[PDB]
């Protein structure tokens, strides 16, 4: 049993890490999507002028 | 004959005129076309990153 719990936490540490990474990865699609809106703003003022 | 003929010259140069503006007018967008491309190629190195 004691070994049974101990692997029972490897496993829950690698989940859990892995889902860190996964919220890192998010940040990076906001800023894209903050470049993108940039973008759209730029073609907008294109088509005024 | 002089009347007739002086005429023919300010169609000319109107002519000219507008030819002109018109060139140098389009010369401006030039300016937001390289603001986006040079944006797009930021938009590539966040994607790499």
């Amino acid at each position: 049993v004691s070994e049974s719990y101990r692997r029972r936490r490897q496993e829950w540490e690698l989940q859990y890490k892995q889902a860190e990474w996964e919220v890192n990865s998010v940040e990076q699609q906001i800023n894209l999507q903050n470049m993108q809106i940039k973008a759209a703003n730029k073609r907008l003022e294109q088509v005024e002028a | 004959q002089f009347g007739s003929t002086l005429l023919s010259l300010l169609e000319r140069k109107d002519s000219l005129s507008f030819d002109a503006y018109q060139m140098i007018q389009s010369g401006d967008l030039y300016r937001f076309s390289i603001d986006l491309q040079q944006q797009d190629i930021d938009i590539n190195k966040a994607s790499l990153e």
